[PDB]
């Protein structure tokens, strides 16, 4: 899905990139709350590595907290589809709950991860 | 304007609009034309004037079989059922797995030129429901009126190569239930009785664990007895009934079918595939549809998949609560997303390359 | 060679050679252990070695539940009461009513595999009873020392989905006798004496055609006292236990069991199935079993199911005189008919198809 | 409200208000009919009119035999002798020891579907009495007009399984008295004549201690004779007829039957129970009813029950001052207590649940 | 049981098949024979009836007379189930006992019934 | 009789429970009077034991003074019936008499006991 900002602007550099499902939409989250994570919504999230010879690889997690609603799991699934889809199928995807997250995934949080109560509405 | 979501089943029909949690109008997929009224009628009227009208199902085990009826099941739920005009809303339409090409060609074709639609799209059913429990990958057990299928789904897309089909479903269960009813010297085979088996099967019956075992139970004492209040008044109960109708779809050959149970075209279906996914799958059996719903229904297939899979794997069985509209619910999110702006079929496009279109790549 | 014919029971084996009306031998369906002597014992030297064994009772109500002394069990069988070659004769065994598949299978490879036999077969006992009686359509009433089925059969088949159960026969028939007694200051809980309160029952019990005037009449007079002479000296003598003892079996709460009656369960079974052979079943209710033998026993079944049933049906109760014997003497009868040659399965067919042949279609 | 407590027996009817110490009404249990007078009539009227009636009694050897019958006595005793309004009044009603369910379940639908009645109870009646002597364990000699029983009680509740029955009471000794009085020229049989005798009996007769010596001692000498007016004039004297008559009840050959005597069936009565609850019944055997009024009859139960318990066993004979009424009065007490309200039978719960409630746990 | 002979040449023509029980053995009766029974023994009876689109059906019969021994009525019965499933279980069943047999068995007999004295001795 | 507030509140704790035959009622004795009992009057005593598992028995005792009305004793025989029948019948009932009494009754009060003149009038 071309044409949406934040699908430009994916996989374009090493590092870490979080977005959290709002209403339908995929919204960035600030650089600097990488980690927290509201136990009532749910997220995707896009690692990107860059190999010795430049080349980038993907590895998408679709994050669903415990209170989330269907609508936004619902999303975050189909978010993830999409943005493989756009990445030329290129990414490896998985599925992250709360409480039982890969080692992988945890890996990717050096101060551990920050599950905070509440979250967005529903876009029912 | 508002998009529209339309679930066409064997059985029934659930539409609404996208951006709901549920389906607004849910009828039977039922037409009705004169077997002296000259009226044809769709979904309960039908139904209500049974002894005036010839009835038929339209969509046959999930596949639309008669196009001139579906058209007036699709007129009576724009203008009837929602209240809608047609050229204003796009509508996303969902498909069995395995459906023809020509189908969903014909299926574009209509909507465009005869309801004059401004766009629309085509999904798989089966996809739509895994969606709705928030998973990429997984093998979806859907079970409704007309059929059932085992659906292997891998990061977003079905695997048509391992999709399974059984030819049984809830139909199936309620001819049978209403068989082994009639045999103690009762009566329906009418409407409103034929209206009771079913309502009986949804209220009383459920799967067995060990079907032997509550056999033994059953034969053994009252315990798993229970009642059902007729329209009329008297009460009929029942015991082994309860779970050996529902017992059908494990083994096809208590109504005479030689195929396999659905644990093992579960099994078939996940042996097709690449060896390397399997455990993806294992994990992530998602339960879809109205037939479904039997309490026991979860536990039961993952015994019967743990007896087949190895001793190691790691098998969940999901079975999500409203399942009996998972496929219209992840419709209705699918096309409320921001970026599905850009995935609808619109006219111009149709216009300009025709039914064609609406294959991917 | 000449075929042998084993019927076990829960409490009693019988066995011998098919051609022959009775068999050889029966023993009880005991094996004792070691609880110093180092060997296992079987049946009434079993018994006699009460005081240095641990006594166990292979089969529970009617099911086999311990594999290894139901070997010990046709081992004694074989070598020590009939004296034969197991794998010199075929061998016809006899199964309870929803015995589990399992079990008709594990009973199938212990005899190829561990006995060696050239053929055998396995047959319901309910059925081999109503074949002694000279009927292919009828509900039996199979009642023995640790178990009681009704089972209908139509045209030479047991209808498995209307077969009823009740875990009460004549061990709880003797145990509450021996109950009433000890209340009364006696005491046996032994050996001899316990099989002194079994011979009671056997000999002076029967079951009353109304209890409520029987009561009446045992406690007006003493017409219905009788008198048995202990193997000591004393004489005790009863009255009302005669039939308190077997009016059990109609009511199930004399012993503390919340379940039906028998006449309720024959019922129950008979409603359970097509409306159009009840009549052929209310017309044909056999008797089969050691616990139907008591004398008034057929009089108040036909009343009871009299009082049940429509009132036009024509009810009959029939009670073979060797019905202790009937399922072994139908086994023999069987197992003799000419045609019955290409019935049995054979070792070939067991070393290429495996214990799973031993089902039907 | 008051409730009111009515003792129904073979020849006299006991009715009146729960709170009282004794019954308001007793009179004879008959109804009479035309055999010119169209009215039926019930009790002393009934007697009153012998010769254009045809008088029978309701009740035989304590059980209801003529419901419609039944009907008029509980009629005349509302309306006639307590002047009540039956819907008005919550009434407790006795029953006989081995009262088929049948006759309770029919007492219970009379009440309320004829009599209308707010609540209803139904006791034993020799429970009522044992309760009236301020005990919850003994066993009873209930002897009356009509019949005679051994009711052995523990704790609250009687032991039916041990209960004993003799046809033999007062109305058995009248009939007796009055045939040796005919052979010595006299005549009654007929009103105020049968009256007579059973006055003789209730004013001279009693129970020797040792029948052969009270026998000789009567033949020696005139010590034991008796004299009676007549209501014409002539002074008829009895000696040994004195004791001959009562004597009956231990010895049933006197007129001509083969059953064990009262002392004989009380003590069978005992054996029959609990080895571990007989030492409480021993020392506790309760006497109710008019024919246990006799004198001597407490000091011969005492020696004939001596002589066939153990020799250390301790033997009580027990005989309440107004025996005659104990079974009433026992049911005043029981229908007053605080705790009672909730032990009725309600007419809501029998209209909701119908006759079968009237039985216990 | 196919392989019996008797089994073989059951129900291939309309008309009426008459065996007789002799010591737990299937033994045809002689044609003209048909209607004289052994009180003494037990018979299976098989009626063939052909329809105007030449189909048949079936109707069996098993009649025990009132001297027959436990064996023969026992195998009989046995028998006729046995007939029944090589007739793919098409004929429907029905017990005749003697002096008490149905309208249609009588009707078979033009002649009506002869029941003599006597019959085979029992197989045990 | 579970719904009179006595039956609820007999058999909860280890003790001594004593009551009084009042008019065709059971009324409470104060625990204080332990062991004073009109001549002329009938109790009800509950002796319930705790077990080293903390579960209760119960020893049901009737007392009849040689002066109490019949309607006194005869109510106190069918309350002991009912309380016993309230403990799910458990408890063992014994009946006891004014200068008679068990050694297991005379055991239940140190300081002996105490029969005095008098009482309630009967409920007749
Ligand atoms: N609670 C329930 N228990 C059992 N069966 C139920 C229950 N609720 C609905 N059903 C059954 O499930 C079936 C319906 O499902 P759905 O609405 O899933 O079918 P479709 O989409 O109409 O059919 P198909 O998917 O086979 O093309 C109905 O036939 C109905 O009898
Ligand atoms: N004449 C009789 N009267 C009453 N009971 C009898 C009589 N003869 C035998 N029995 C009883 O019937 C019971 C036995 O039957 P059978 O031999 O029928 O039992 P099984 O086959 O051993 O048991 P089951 O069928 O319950 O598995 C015995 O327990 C025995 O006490
Ligand atoms: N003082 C007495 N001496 C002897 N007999 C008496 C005396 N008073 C009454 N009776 C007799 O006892 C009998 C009555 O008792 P009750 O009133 O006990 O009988 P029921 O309840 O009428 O009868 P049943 O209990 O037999 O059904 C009468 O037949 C009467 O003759
Ligand atoms: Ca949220
Ligand atoms: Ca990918
Ligand atoms: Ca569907
Ligand atoms: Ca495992
Ligand atoms: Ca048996
Ligand atoms: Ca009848
Ligand atoms: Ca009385
Ligand atoms: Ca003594
Ligand atoms: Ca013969
Ligand atoms: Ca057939
Ligand atoms: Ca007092
Ligand atoms: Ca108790």
């Amino acid at each position: 899905v071309v044409e949406h900002p934040e699908f430009l602007k994916a996989g374009k550099e090493p590092g870490l990139q979080i977005w959290r499902v709002e209403k339908f939409d995929l919204v960035p989250v600030p650089t600097n709350l990488y980690g927290d994570f509201f136990t009532g919504d749910a997220y995707v999230i896009l690692k990107t590595v860059q190999l010795r010879n430049g080349n980038l690889q993907y590895d998408l997690h679709y994050w669903l907290g415990n209170e989330c609603s269907q609508d936004e799991s619902g999303a975050a699934a189909i978010f993830t589809v999409q943005l493989d889809d756009y990445l030329n199928g290129r990414a490896v995807q998985h599925r992250e709950v709360q409480g039982f997250e890969s080692a992988t995934f945890l890996g990717y949080f050096k101060s551990g991860l920050k599950y905070k109560k509440g979250g967005v509405a529903s876009g029912f | 304007t508002t998009a529209l979501v339309c679930d066409n089943g064997s059985g029934l029909v659930k539409a609404g609009f996208a951006g709901d949690d549920a389906p607004r109008a849910v009828f039977p997929s039922i037409v009705g034309r004169p077997r002296g009224q000259k009226d044809s009628y769709v979904g309960d009227e039908a139904q209500s004037k049974r002894g005036i009208l010839t009835l038929k199902y339209p969509i046959e085990h999930g596949i639309i079989t008669n196009w001139d009826d579906m058209e007036k099941i699709w007129h009576h739920t724009f203008y009837n059922e929602l209240r809608v005009a047609p050229e204003e809303h796009p509508t996303l339409l969902t498909e069995a797995p395995l459906n023809p090409k020509a189908n969903r060609e014909k299926m574009t074709q209509i909507m465009f030129e005869t309801f004059n639609v401004p766009a629309m799209y085509v999904a798989i059913q089966a996809v739509l429901s895994l969606y709705a429990s928030g998973r990429t990958t997984g093998i979806v057990l859907d079970s409704g009126d007309g059929v059932t299928h085992n659906v292997p789904i891998y990061e977003g897309y079905a695997l048509p190569h391992a999709i399974m089909r059984l030819d049984l479903a809830g139909r199936d269960l309620t001819d049978y239930l209403m068989k082994i009813l009639t045999e103690r010297g009762y009566s329906f085979v009418t409407t409103a009785e034929r209206e009771i088996v079913r309502d009986i099967k949804e209220k009383l019956c459920y799967v067995a664990l060990d079907f032997e075992n509550e056999m033994a139970t059953a034969a053994s004492s009252s315990s798993l007895e229970k009642s059902y209040e007729l329209p009329d008044g008297q009460v009929i109960t029942i015991g082994n009934e309860r779970f050996r109708c529902p017992e059908t779809l494990f083994q096809p050959s208590f109504i005479g079918m030689e195929s396999a149970g659905i644990h093992e075209t579960t099994y078939n279906s996940i042996m097709k595939c690449d060896i390397d996914i399997r455990k993806d799958l294992y994990a992530n059996n998602v339960m879809s549809g109205g037939t479904t719903m039997y309490p026991g229904i979860a536990d039961r297939m993952q015994k019967e998949i743990t007896a087949l899979a190895p001793s190691t794997m790691k098998i969940k069985i999901i079975a999500p609560p409203e399942r009996k509209y998972s496929v219209w619910i992840g419709g209705s999110i699918l096309a409320s997303l921001s970026t599905f702006q850009q995935m609808w079929i619109t006219k111009q496009e149709y216009d300009e390359a025709g039914p064609s279109i609406v294959h991917r790549k």
